[PDB]
C-alpha cells in the first residue's frame, strides 16, 4: 500500500511522487541558468560554482555539446546530467546516419521527453533527477530553446530559467518581453546578447559575478561554441562601462 | 577509377576523376568520389559504390559521435575505423579507400586500405583500375615538400595520364586541398588536362 | 529487488481459494447482467447496459454481445477492454480450425480454449487474470444448439438457462420458476426481458439500456442465422412482451 | 540490470477494484477539460492551452494531434503519457492497417488498436496504466463522421457529445441541453466555444483555445494536384485568427 | 522443375456494362498424367472473386489463407471486403513471402458494392499489382489467353454478350495448352445476382 | 536495524555494511579449523577434518586444482566444491592455450573477481565457504587466504575455522622459525600439525582424523590422508 | 512514510538515493589513498594496513594500471574496486580497437562514470563501495580524476579519499598555494609519502606499509609504473623526518 | 524508361506506361510515378513488385517521421532511408528509383541502384530505355531551364524510350515539383500510341458457346 512512494506507480490522489521527489533533485547542485534568443543565435548563462580548492575549474561544466549545432544545459547532479548528455550526443549522431540531415533542437527535446517518459510508466527504470536546456539557431525555426524534465514534459521558450532562484529570473525576463513587445533580444552581435543575459541575471538574482562565477553557451547559425574565461571576462567589462 | 592523395609542404591533396561505369556504359560523367567524413578527414573512394558509400556513411557517423565526446579525432583514429568495417567484412565489400586528413600537430597524412582491408600509411598513394598506369610516372616525379602549385600539378599530370589510358577513368579531375587555411575544392576539365 | 512489490496473483489462501480469481468475481458482480436462454428452435442472449447517458451513442454502440463466428456469440459481464483481447484470441482460434479442418468449430472446443488460456493466467506468469465472465451461445451439427458459461477461473459448464454480473443469485431463481424444456424461441425472448426487468437496479428496463441477440435456424433456410437487434427492434420486441 | 518487474502492478482488490486504473481516472479528472460535439455533417473537439509560463510558447504544444488524414485525438490528465500514445497510435494505424489494405484505418478498428494498448498498460509486466482519458473524432466512407472516448483502462464508447477532465460533470449536463441529431458543422462549433467558456478561469482567446475539426476535404492541404480520388484531408485544426472570428459572434 | 507448369490450369477476368466476368479451366494433372477434371480454381469471400492459376498445394493454401483473413476482416470492420481493399491484402499478403513465394497467378473480380464500379486486377507471384480496365490473363496458357483477349474483347458489352466473349477467349486459349482445359467454368457477376456456367469443351 | 537490511545481498545497511556478507562468513567460523603455511621452498595446507557420527567419515577438507595447486576448505563443501571446479578449469586454460601454469596471485585475482559478482547482482547469494590456497609457481611458494566478501591476501601463515585465532597467534610468533626450513618437507609439515594443534580443545588429532597437503621446489602437489599421517601425531 | 532507504534506485522525498549514501559509509571506512598531479604527470599513494606480521611485505599490491598509461587506486570495498578497473580495462581495450590511440584520460572517465551511475538507476544492483583516483598522459597533458559511488567524477590539482581524507586534502591545499608555478614528478612522489605517513595518524593503532605508483611525461615516458628501491625509501625517509 | 529534370525553381519526372512479362505487355497504361511525399515522387524500373514495395514502406515510414518531427519530409531523408534498406538487401531487392521532390532546403533530384548506390544530378535516365533517353538528355540539356523547357526535355526523353526501346512504350507519365506550389501528378501528359479502330466486330451471335449446367451462386449470407 505505502510502496506507491517508492515506484512510478499511481497514489491515489493519482500522483507518481518519485517523479516529483526526481524534480527536487534537480536543485541540489544550487545552480541557476537562462537562456535568451537573440536576432540570429540562442545565449545559456549558467552559475559556475568551485568550492574546493583541489577541483580543476575547467572540468567543472553543466553546458554540454550535444552536436556541431545544439547545446545542452542540465540542472541537476552531474552523473544524472552526464547520463542525458551521453544518450543525446549518441540520439543526434545516429539521426543525422538515418534521416540525413542534422537532428532539430526541438526533435532531440521530444526524443528526451520520451526517453524520460518510460522511467515515468515503467517501474526497474527511475527518473534522472535533471531538467535538460537544449539550444540551437534551427535551420528551420531559427533561435530555438526547448527543455525537458523528469515529468517527460517538453516545450518550446522565447527564453527561459531553470534552478532554485528560477521564479526571480522568469518574472524578471517576463517584465522585460511586456515592456519590449517582442519575443526576443533586438540586437545583431551575439556578444550584446550575452551581455543582456548576464545583466538581466545579476539584476534578478542580485550578485555580481567575477569571469570564474558564470559559464556561457553560444548557438549561431551552423554552430555551437562554450565561452572561456577570458571571453566572459571581456564580457563583464562591457557592462562595467555602462552601468 | 582513377584517385589518388599527396602530402605537400602547408599540408594534403586529394585528387580523382569522375567517371562511374557499369560495363562500358557511363552511368555517371560527373561523379564526386572526393568523399567528407570530417571537416578536414576526407577520403577517396575506388571499387563497389554501394560499398564504399555505405562505409563512409558509416565512418562520418562513427567520427561525428567521436567529436560529440572526445573532440576532433586525428587523421589515424579515422583510418582505423574505415580499417576496421573493411577487415571484419573483407569477404562481403569490394572497396579500396585513401584516407587523408589535415592535423595541426602531424600536418598532411595519407593511409591507404586496400581490398584486404590492411592500413598503409605512405607520404602519397594511388588507387583505383587507372593508377596501374601512372605506378611509373608518379614514383619518378614525386618529392616530399612540394608546394600547393606543385602539388596540384602533379596531381593533374599523373590523373591525366591515368585517364588517358584506363576506360574506366575520364571526365574532370575533382581535388580537395586540405591546410591550415581550410578546404579548398578544385575542378579541371578535359579541355584544360588532355592537352598536357 | 523487486520481489518487494510482487502482489503473487497466481498463489493459493491457506483455505485452498485463488484470491485474485475470487476478487476478479466480485468484479464482475458490479458489471451489467447478462442472460443465456437455450429453446428447442433456436438460443437468446440479452444484456443489460451499465452506465448510461441521453448523449450516448447507442446505434454505433456495442459492450456486451459480440460476435466470435457466424454461428457463435457471447455475452460479457466485466472489464470490456479484457474481453476483447479475449474476443480478438477466440475469433482467431476459430479460423485456425476452419483452416486446419475446412470445417466450422464445434462450440466446446473453441469455450474449452479460451476456457484454458484463463486457467493459464490463475497457474503461473504472475499477471492479473482477465476480470471477465461469458455466456457462450453457439450451433453445431454434433450437439445442436448449446449455451456454455467460464469465469476468470477457468472453469466452464453447459447450461439450459443462465445469467452472469449483477444479481445472479435472483435471475437464476426466476429462470429456474418459468423455465420448461419443450420451450420455444418467442417464450425464450419473453422470459429472457421479464427475468433483466425484476433484476434491474434502475428505474424501468427501456430499450436504450438493452443488447439483444437471437441464434436461429430460420425454417425457410435450414441454415443457422445469427441476429444482433437494432435500436428499433428492442424497442419494439419491448412493447409486444408487455413492457411498453 | 535487467526489468526484474515481470509481475502485474495493477492486481484485483478483495472489494473487486483495480486500483491503479481507479487512481489513474482520478488523475485523469484533475486534468484540463477537452470536450467533443459530433454535428450531422463533421466532428469538433476542443481543449484549454493551459500554459505553464507566459515565457512558454503555446504552439509549440498541441494538444490537439492528427493521427490520420481523417482522424484527430484530444485528450484529459498527463500530457507526456498523451504525447507518447500520439506516437503509437500514428505508428499502429500503418504496421497493422495501412500496409496490409493500402486504405487508413476506420475511426472505430483505430480506437480499437489504442485500447488495446492501454488494456496492456493494465495487465503487462512492470507498468502502470495511462494517466489519459482520449477523445478521438474521425470519419470513414462506411460509417461516416463518429466520436469515441478511450479510457485508462482501455474501455471505448461512442458519444453524439462528450466532455472529459476538470469540469467535465458540468460540461456534459450543458451539451445535453444544446445537443440535437440537426445540428450543421459551424453550430457544433459555436456550441463547443460556449461549453469551454464555462471551464476557462482566466484569458479565453485563439491563443489561449486549440480546437480541430473533422469535416469536408481539403483540396488545398492535400500539397498535390492530379490523382481525382486523392480529394485532401477531413482532420483541420483552426487557426488563431479563425477562433477569434467566432468568438465575436458569441 | 518450374511449379508454374506442373498442375497446369488458366484464370481469365473480363468487365462489361454494369458487370464483371471470371472464367477458368477444371484440369488438375501432374505433368503429362490428368489427375482431376474437377479442380475449380475461382473462389469468393462475400462479393468478390479470386482466381488462382500455378502450384495446386498453393492454390488451396491462398483459398484457405484469403477465407482465414476475409473472415476476420467481415467480424472486426462489420461489412464484406471490396475488391481493391481485398486487390490491396492479396498484394502485401504475397509480397510478405518475396523471397520464399507461392508460385501463383491470383486474379481478382468483383463490383465494388458502394460505388457499383466494375474491377478486376492480376499479380505475379510476389504481389506487384496490374489493374487493367480490359482484361486480365493467368496459367500456362497467357500467351494464348493475351492473343484471344486483346482480339474478342470490346469495351461495354452486355453481361449475355461478355459470356460469349470471355467463353470462347477461353475455350480456343485452352485448346491450344497441352497443360490447360479438361472443362471450364465462367461466373457472369452483376450488381444483384451471379450466375455460374460450365462450358462444353473438348476433354482431350 | 540490521533486520530490514539482510534480506538480500543488493542492500547496504545506514553503516555501509553487507549483512549477506558478513553472514557467509559466520558459517566459515562454524567450519572446522584448517591451517597454511610456507618456506621459501615448500607450502603446506594441515586441515583438522570434521565427523558426524562415530559411524560416518571424516569430511575432506583439501582439493587438488592442478599439479602445483591446491586448496583447504572451511564452511559449506558444495561451494569449496564451485570456487575449486572453477579453479581447476582456469589453471586448466592457462595449460592448454599459453602451456603455462597459472600464477597463484593470479588464482587469488580470479576467486576474487568470481566471489564479487555474487554481492552486487539481486537474486544471487555470496559463497559460504573460506579458501586456503597453497601453489609453488615461477616466483616460488605461496600461501592465499580467500573471504566470501572477495578479498584476497598473500600470507607467510594463517589459518581459519572454530578457534582459528590459536593457530594464527603460534604462527605469528613462530614466523622467523618456520620461514627458514628449507628443503625440508617433514619439518615444515610438524611446524604445521604443532599450529593446528594450537586451536584443539574437544579431541585430540588422530590418523583418520588428521588430513595434510605440500607442494614445493621438486614436490606436486599431493594430499597425505590416514595412515599416511601416523608418522606426525 | 519511510522505507526509501531500502531499495537502490529510489528517490527521497529529498530527492536523494539513500543507498548511494550508505556506500559513501562503507568508502569513509574504508584506507586513505590519494593522487597528486605534478607539471608533467600524477602520481598515486595508498595506506596498506599491517593487519600482523604474517602479511608477506610488498606482495599484495591495491594500485592498477589501466592499459599501459593510466593508474587507478580507491578506498572502501577492494573486490567493487577490481570490478570497475576489470570494467576500465575492457572499456579502455575497446576504445583502442576501433580509434587505435590509447584511450584520453577524460575519455576514461566518463566511461568509468557513466558505468558507476548505471548502478544507481536500478533496485536489482548494488552501488560501487568505493571512490577511485585515477589518471595519466595523454595528447595534451595529464589529468587526475575522482569518481564517488553516485558516479560524481571532477577534475583535481589534488584528491583524497578513505579514512583520513581531511588530513589528506588539508595537506593538498597547502602545496595548492605553496606551488603556483606546479610541483615536479620527483617532488610530488615525496610529498604523496609524507601526506599518507601524516593521514595514517587516524588509523595509528595498526602499522602500515607504503605504496606510490606514478605516470610523469618526463620521468617514465607517459607510461604508468610504480616507486621501487631506492626511490621509493627515499621518499619513505623524506617522510619519515618530517612527522618528526 | 524513367528521367529527372531539373529547372531553376524545381524538378520534374517523367516515365513511360509499359508493363512486360518477358516478350509479352502485361499493362499497357500502369503508372510507374508513385507518391514517397505530397512534394516527393518516384519513378521505379526493375523488379516491379519491389519498386511498388520499397517505395510504399518508405513513404509509409517518411509520414511517421514527418508527424513526429512536425516537419516537411526532405528529399535526403527518403534518398538515405531507401538506400540503406536497398543496400541490407546485398541487390536481392531489384529496386532502380529517380527519386525526386522540394522541401525547405530546396530542389533535389538522385537515382538509387539496387546494392544502395546513389547518385546526384541535374538530368538522369533509369530503365531499359535509359540509353535512348540519356541520348537526348545530353543533346538538348542546357543551365536555367524553364517549366515548360524541362517538361519538354524530359517528355522528348522518354518518347526516345517508347519509340527506340522494346522494354518501354505506350504514353507519358509527368509530375512537375516546383519550390514554391504544389506538386502537379499529369498522369498520360501525352497518348501517342491510341490502338487504331478494328477492321471488324467480333461480337458473338447468343447462343454460339455450348452451356452443360447453370445455377445461380449465393452472395448474401
Ligand atoms: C523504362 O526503362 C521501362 N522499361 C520497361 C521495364 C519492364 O523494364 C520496367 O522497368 C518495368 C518497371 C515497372 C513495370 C510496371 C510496374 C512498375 C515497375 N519493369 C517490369 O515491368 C518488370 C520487368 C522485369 C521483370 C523481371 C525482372 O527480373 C526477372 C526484372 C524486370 N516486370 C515484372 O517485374 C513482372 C511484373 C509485371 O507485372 N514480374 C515478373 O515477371 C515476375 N518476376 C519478378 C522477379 O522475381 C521473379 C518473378 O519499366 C521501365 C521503367
Ligand atoms: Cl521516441
Ligand atoms: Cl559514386
Ligand atoms: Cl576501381
Ligand atoms: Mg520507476
Ligand atoms: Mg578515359
Ligand atoms: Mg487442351
Ligand atoms: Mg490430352
Amino acid at each position: 500500500a505505502g510502496y506507491d512512494r517508492h515506484i512510478t506507480i499511481f497514489s491515489p490522489e493519482g500522483r507518481l511522487y518519485q517523479v516529483e521527489y526526481a524534480f527536487k533533485a534537480t536543485n541540489q547542485t544550487n545552480i541557476n541558468s537562462l537562456a535568451v534568443r537573440g536576432k540570429d543565435c540562442t545565449v545559456v548563462i549558467s552559475q559556475k560554482k568551485v568550492p574546493d580548492k583541489l577541483l580543476d575549474p575547467t572540468t567543472v561544466s553543466y553546458i554540454f555539446c550535444i552536436s556541431r549545432t545544439i547545446g545542452m544545459v542540465v540542472n541537476g547532479p552531474i552523473p544524472d546530467a552526464r547520463n542525458a548528455a551521453l544518450r543525446a550526443k549518441a540520439e543526434a549522431a545516429e539521426f543525422r546516419y538515418k534521416y540525413g540531415y542534422d537532428m532539430p533542437c526541438d526533435v532531440l527535446a521530444k526524443r528526451m521527453a520520451n526517453l524520460s517518459q518510460i522511467y515515468t510508466q515503467r517501474a526497474y527504470m527511475r527518473p534522472l533527477g535533471v531538467i535538460l536546456t537544449f539550444v540551437s539557431v534551427d535551420e528551420e525555426l531559427g533561435p530555438s530553446i526547448y527543455k525537458t524534465d523528469p515529468a517527460g514534459y517538453y516545450v518550446g521558450y522565447k527564453a527561459t530559467a531553470t534552478g532554485p532562484k528560477q521564479q526571480e529570473i522568469t518574472t524578471n525576463l517576463e517584465n522585460h518581453f511586456k515592456k519590449s513587445k517582442i519575443d526576443h533580444i533586438n540586437e545583431e552581435s551575439w556578444e550584446k546578447v550575452v551581455e543582456f543575459a548576464i545583466t538581466h541575471m545579476i539584476d534578478a538574482l542580485g550578485t555580481e559575478f567575477s569571469k570564474n562565477d558564470l559559464e556561457v553557451g553560444v548557438a549561431t547559425k551552423d554552430k555551437f561554441f562554450t565561452l572561456s574565461a577570458e571571453n566572459i571576462e571581456e564580457r563583464l567589462v562591457a557592462i562595467a562601462e555602462q552601468d | 577509377t582513377s584517385i589518388m592523395a599527396v602530402t605537400f609542404k602547408d599540408g594534403v591533396i586529394l585528387g580523382a576523376d569522375s567517371r562511374t561505369t557499369t560495363g562500358a556504359y557511363i552511368a555517371n560523367r560527373v561523379t564526386d568520389k572526393l568523399t567528407r567524413v570530417h571537416d578536414k578527414i576526407w577520403c577517396c573512394r575506388s571499387g563497389s559504390a554501394a560499398d564504399t558509400q555505405a562505409i563512409a556513411d558509416i565512418v562520418q557517423y562513427h567520427l561525428e559521435l567521436y567529436t560529440s565526446q572526445y573532440g576532433t579525432p586525428s587523421t589515424e583514429t579515422a583510418a582505423s575505423v574505415f580499417k576496421e568495417l573493411c577487415y571484419e567484412n573483407k569477404d562481403n565489400l569490394t572497396a579500396g579507400i585513401i584516407v587523408a586528413g589535415y592535423d595541426d600537430k602531424n600536418k598532411g597524412e595519407v593511409y591507404t586500405i586496400p581490398l584486404g582491408g590492411s592500413v598503409h600509411k605512405l607520404p602519397y598513394a594511388i588507387a583505383g583500375s587507372g593508377s596501374t598506369f601512372i605506378y611509373g610516372y608518379c614514383d619518378k616525379n614525386f618529392r616530399e615538400n612540394m608546394s600547393k602549385e606543385e602539388t596540384v600539378d602533379f596531381i593533374k599530370h599523373s590523373l591525366s595520364q591515368a585517364i588517358k589510358w584506363d576506360g574506366s577513368s575520364g571526365g574532370v579531375i575533382r581535388m580537395v586541398v586540405l591546410t591550415a587555411a581550410g578546404v579548398e575544392r578544385l575542378i579541371f576539365y578535359p579541355d584544360e588536362y588532355e592537352q598536357l | 529487488g523487486s520481489r518487494r512489490y510482487d502482489s503473487r496473483t497466481t498463489i493459493f489462501s491457506p483455505e485452498g481459494r485463488l484470491y485474485q480469481v475470487e476478487y476478479a468475481l466480485e468484479s464482475i458482480s458490479h458489471a451489467g447482467t447478462a442472460i443465456g436462454i437455450m429453446a428447442s428452435d433456436g438460443i437468446v442472449l440479452a444484456a443489460e447496459r451499465k452506465v448510461t447517458s441521453t448523449l450516448l451513442e447507442q446505434d454505433t454502440s456495442t459492450e456486451k454481445l459480440y460476435k466470435l463466428n457466424d454461428k457463435i456469440a457471447v455475452a460479457v459481464a466485466g472489464l470490456t477492454a479484457d474481453a476483447e483481447i479475449l474476443i480478438n484470441t477466440a475469433r482467431i482460434h476459430a479460423q485456425n480450425y476452419l483452416k486446419t479442418y475446412n470445417e466450422d468449430i464445434p462450440v466446446e472446443i473453441l469455450v474449452r480454449r479460451l476456457s484454458d488460456i484463463k486457467q493459464g493466467y490463475t497457474q503461473h506468469g504472475g499477471l492479473r487474470p482477465f476480470g471477465v465472465s461469458f455466456i457462450y451461445a453457439g450451433y453445431d451439427d454434433r450437439y445442436g444448439y448449446q449455451l456454455y458459461t467460464s469465469n476468470p477461473s477457468g472453469n466452464y459448464t453447459g447450461w439450459k438457462a443462465i445469467s452472469v454480473g449483477a444479481n445472479t443469485s435472483a435471475a437464476q431463481t426466476l429462470l429456474q420458476m418459468d423455465y420448461k424444456d419443450d420451450m420455444k424461441v418467442d417464450d425464450a425472448i419473453e422470459l429472457a426481458l421479464k427475468t433483466l426487468s425484476k433484476t434491474t437496479d434502475s428505474s424501468a428496463l427501456t430499450y436504450d439500456r438493452l443488447e439483444f441477440a437471437t441464434i436461429r435456424k430460420g425454417a425457410n433456410d435450414g441454415e443457422v442465422y445469427q441476429k444482433i437487434f437494432k435500436p428499433q427492434e428492442i424497442k419494439d420486441i419491448l412493447v409486444k412482451t408487455g413492457i411498453t | 540490470m535487467t526489468d526484474r518487474y515481470s509481475f502485474s502492478l495493477t492486481t484485483f482488490s478483495p472489494s473487486g477494484k483495480l486500483g491503479q486504473i481507479d487512481y489513474a481516472l482520478t488523475a485523469v479528472k484533475q486534468g484540463v477539460t477537452s470536450l467533443g460535439i459530433k454535428a450531422t455533417n463533421g466532428v469538433v473537439i476542443a481543449t484549454e492551452k493551459k500554459s505553464s509560463s507566459p515565457l512558454a510558447m503555446s504552439e509549440t504544444l498541441s494538444k490537439v494531434s492528427l493521427l490520420t488524414p481523417d482522424i484527430g485525438a484530444v485528450y484529459s490528465g498527463m500530457g507526456p503519457d498523451y504525447r507518447v500514445l500520439v506516437d503509437k497510435s500514428r505508428k499502429v494505424a500503418h504496421t497493422s492497417y495501412k500496409r496490409i489494405y493500402g486504405e487508413y484505418p476506420p475511426t472505430k478498428l483505430l480506437v480499437s488498436e489504442v485500447a488495446k494498448i492501454m488494456q496492456e498498460a493494465t495487465q503487462s509486466g512492470g507498468v502502470r496504466p495511462f494517466g489519459v482519458s482520449l477523445l478521438i473524432a474521425g470519419h470513414d466512407e462506411f460509417n461516416g463522421f463518429s466520436l469515441y472516448q478511450v479510457d485508462p483502462s482501455g474501455s471505448y464508447f461512442p458519444w453524439k457529445a462528450t466532455a472529459i477532465g476538470k469540469g467535465s460533470v458540468a460540461a456534459k449536463t450543458f451539451l445535453e441541453k444544446r445537443w440535437n441529431d440537426e445540428l450543421e458543422l459551424e453550430d457544433a462549433i459555436h456550441i463547443a466555444l460556449l461549453t469551454l467558456k464555462e471551464s476557462v478561469e482566466g484569458e479565453f482567446n485563439g491563443d489561449t483555445i486549440e480546437l480541430a475539426i473533422i469535416g469536408d476535404e481539403n483540396p488545398d492541404l492535400l500539397g498535390y494536384t492530379g490523382i481525382p480520388t486523392d480529394k485532401g484531408p477531413r482532420f483541420r485544426k483552426l487557426t488563431s485568427q479563425e477562433i477569434n472570428d467566432r468568438l465575436e459572434a458569441l | 522443375s518450374d511449379p508454374s507448369s506442373i498442375n497446369g490450369g488458366i484464370v481469365v477476368a473480363m468487365t462489361g456494362k454494369d458487370c464483371v466476368a471470371i472464367a477458368c479451366d477444371l484440369r488438375l494433372g501432374s505433368q503429362s498424367l490428368g489427375v482431376s477434371n474437377k479442380f475449380e480454381k475461382i473462389f469468393h469471400y462475400g462479393h468478390v472473386f479470386l482466381g488462382i492459376t500455378g502450384l495446386a498445394t498453393d492454390v488451396t493454401t491462398l483459398n484457405e489463407m484469403f477465407r482465414y483473413k476475409t473472415n476476420l476482416y467481415k467480424l472486426k470492420e462489420e461489412r464484406a471486403i471490396e475488391p481493391e481493399t481485398f486487390t490491396q491484402l492479396v498484394s502485401s499478403s504475397l509480397y510478405e513471402r518475396r523471397f520464399g513465394p507461392y508460385f501463383v497467378g491470383p486474379v481478382v473480380a468483383g463490383i465494388n458494392s458502394k460505388s457499383g464500379k466494375p474491377f478486376i486486377a492480376g499479380f505475379d507471384l510476389i504481389g506487384c499489382i496490374d489493374e487493367a480496365k480490359d482484361f486480365i490473363v493467368s496459367g500456362t496458357a497467357s500467351d494464348q489467353l493475351f492473343g484471344m483477349c486483346e482480339s474478342l474483347y470490346e469495351p461495354n458489352l452486355e453481361p449475355e454478350d461478355l459470356f460469349e466473349t470471355i467463353s470462347q477467349a477461353l475455350l480456343n486459349a485452352a485448346d491450344r495448352d497441352a497443360l490447360s482445359g479438361w472443362g471450364a467454368v465462367v461466373y457472369i457477376i452483376k450488381k444483384d445476382e451471379v450466375v455460374k456456367r460450365y462450358l462444353k469443351m473438348r476433354q482431350d | 536495524f540490521r533486520n530490514n537490511y539482510d534480506g538480500d545481498t543488493v542492500t547496504f545497511s545506514p553503516t555501509g555494511r553487507l549483512f549477506q556478507v558478513e553472514y557467509a562468513l559466520e558459517a566459515i567460523k562454524q567450519g572446522s579449523v584448517t591451517v597454511g603455511l610456507r618456506s621459501n621452498t615448500h607450502a603446506v595446507l594441515v586441515a583438522l577434518k570434521r565427523n558426524a557420527d562415530e559411524l560416518s567419515s571424516y569430511q575432506k577438507k583439501i582439493i587438488k586444482c592442478d599439479e602445483h595447486m591446491g586448496l583447504s576448505l572451511a564452511g559449506l563443501a558444495p561451494d569449496a566444491r564451485v570456487l575449486s571446479n572453477y579453479l581447476r578449469q582456469q589453471c586448466n586454460y592457462s595449460s592448454l592455450v599459453f602451456n603455462r601454469k597459472l600464477a597463484v596471485e593470479r588464482a587469488g585475482h580470479l576467486l576474487c573477481d568470481k566471489a564479487q559478482k555474487n554481492t552486487q547482482s539481486y537474486g544471487g547469494r555470496p559463497y559460504g565457504v573460506g579458501l586456503l590456497i597453497i601453489g609453488y609457481d615461477k616466483s616460488g611458494a605461496h600461501l592465499l587466504e580467500f573471504q566470501p566478501s572477495g578479498n584476497v591476501t598473500e600470507l607467510y601463515g594463517t589459518a581459519i575455522g572454530a578457534r582459528s585465532q590459536g593457530a594464527k597467534t603460534y604462527l605469528e610468533r613462530t614466523l622467523d622459525t618456520f620461514i627458514k626450513i628449507d628443503g625440508n618437507p617433514d619439518e615444515l609439515i610438524k611446524a604445521g600439525v604443532e599450529a593446528i594443534s594450537q586451536s584443539l580443545r574437544d579431541e585430540s588429532l588422530t590418523v583418520d582424523n588428521l588430513s595434510i597437503a605440500i607442494v614445493g621446489k621438486d614436490t606436486p602437489f599431493t594430499i597425505y590422508d590416514g595412515e599416511a599421517v601416523a608418522k606426525y601425531i | 512514510g519511510t522505507g526509501y532507504d531500502l531499495s537502490n534506485s529510489v528517490f527521497s522525498p529529498d530527492g536523494r538515493n539513500f543507498q548511494v549514501e550508505y556506500a559513501v559509509k562503507a568508502v569513509e571506512n574504508g584506507t586513505t589513498s590519494i593522487g597528486i598531479k605534478c607539471n608533467d604527470g600524477v602520481v598515486f599513494a595508498v595506506e596498506k594496513l599491517i593487519t600482523s606480521k604474517l602479511l608477506v611485505p610488498q606482495k599484495n599490491v591495491k594500485i592498477q594500471v589501466v592499459d599501459r598509461h593510466i593508474g587507478c587506486v580507491y578506498s572502501g570495498l577492494i573486490p567493487d574496486g577490481r570490478h570497475l578497473v576489470n570494467r576500465g580495462r575492457e572499456e579502455a581495450a575497446s576504445f583502442k580497437k576501433l580509434y587505435k590511440t590509447p584511450i584520453p584520460i577524460p575519455a576514461f572517465a566518463d566511461r568509468l562514470g557513466q558505468y558507476v551511475q548505471a548502478h544507481t538507476l536500478y533496485n536489482s544492483v548494488r552501488p560501487f563501495g568505493v571512490s577511485t583516483i585515477f589518471g595519466g598522459v595523454d595528447k595534451n597533458g595529464a589529468h587526475l580524476y575522482m569518481l564517488e559511488p553516485s558516479g560524481s567524477y571532477w577534475g583535481y590539482k589534488g584528491a583524497a579519499t578513505g579514512k583520513g581524507r581531511q588530513s589528506a586534502k588539508a595537506e593538498l591545499e597547502k602545496l595548492v598555494d605553496h606551488h603556483p608555478e606546479g610541483l615536479s614528478a620527483r617532488e610530488a612522489v615525496k610529498q604523496a609519502a609524507k601526506i599518507i605517513y601524516l593521514a595514517h595518524e587516524d588509523n595509528k593503532e595498526k602499522d602500515f606499509e607504503l605504496e606510490i605508483s606514478w605516470c610523469s611525461l618526463s620521468e617514465t615516458n607517459g607510461l604508468h609504473k610504480f616507486v621501487k628501491g631506492d626511490l621509493l625509501q627515499e621518499a619513505i625517509d623524506f617522510a619519515q623526518k618530517e612527522i618528526n | 524508361t524513367i528521367v529527372g529534370v531539373k529547372f531553376n525553381n524545381g524538378v520534374v519526372i517523367a516515365a513511360d506506361t509499359r508493363s512486360t512479362q518477358g516478350p509479352i505487355v502485361a499493362d499497357k497504361n500502369c503508372a510507374k510515378l508513385h507518391r514517397i511525399s505530397p512534394k516527393i515522387w518516384c519513378a521505379g524500373a526493375g523488379t516491379a513488385a519491389d519498386t511498388e514495395a520499397v517505395t510504399q514502406l518508405i513513404g509509409s515510414n517518411i509520414e511517421l517521421h514527418s508527424l513526429y518531427t512536425s516537419r516537411e519530409p526532405r528529399v535526403v531523408s527518403a534518398l538515405q532511408m531507401l538506400k540503406q534498406h536497398l543496400f541490407k538487401y546485398q541487390g536481392h531487392i531489384g529496386a532502380y528509383l529517380i527519386v525526386a521532390g522540394v522541401d525547405p532546403t530546396g530542389s533535389h533530384l538522385f537515382s538509387i541502384h539496387a546494392h544502395g548506390s546513389t547518385d546526384v544530378g541535374y538530368y538522369l535516365s533509369l530503365g531499359s530505355g535509359s540509353l535512348a533517353a540519356m541520348a537526348v538528355l545530353e543533346s538538348h540539356w542546357k543551365q536555367d531551364l524553364t517549366k515548360e523547357e524541362a517538361i519538354k526535355l524530359a517528355s522528348d526523353a522518354i518518347q526516345a524510350g517508347i519509340w527506340n526501346d522494346l522494354g518501354s512504350g505506350s504514353n507519358v507519365d509527368v509530375c512537375v515539383m516546383e519550390i514554391g506550389k504544389d506538386a502537379e501528378y499529369l498522369r498520360n501528359y501525352l497518348t501517342p500510341n491510341v490502338r487504331e479502330e478494328k477492321q471488324k466486330s467480333y461480337k458473338f451471335p447468343r447462343g454460339t458457346t455450348a452451356v452443360l449446367k447453370e445455377s445461380i451462386v449465393n452472395i448474401c449470407d
